């Protein structure tokens, strides 16, 4: 869905600063999986786990 | 006041009227339209006082 982090400036006006996945990382269902979150133990879990 | 060294000292009459008691003079701005900087911005002033 994006995330607008915090500001920036660009040739002087404050503007936005967004994170997002590049969009084939996020057109389908099946890639829903293909994020990993880091757990506690330090080894990386898909969604698919969870 | 003039003698006092590295200041600017003015004593003046309330403008005793409304906004433009001051008179005369003129207020003007300079503008910085594309994104230049402060630096440049500067230099301009300075360009045109000379």
């Amino acid at each position: 869905g994006g995330s607008y982090v915090n500001d920036f400036i660009d040739r002087g006006r404050v503007k936005k600063v967004y994170v997002m996945s590049e969009a084939k990382y996020r057109m389908l269902p099946d890639d829903i999986g293909d994020w990993y979150v880091r757990a506690a133990d330090g080894q990386m879990v898909p969604f698919s786990a969870f | 006041f003039s003698q006092i060294k590295d200041a600017m000292v003015f004593a003046f009459n309330l403008p005793a009227i409304v906004e433009l008691g001051t008179a005369t003079g003129f207020d003007f701005e300079l503008i910085d339209q594309a994104g230049l900087g402060h630096e440049k911005l500067t230099q301009a002033r300075n360009q045109l006082l000379a």
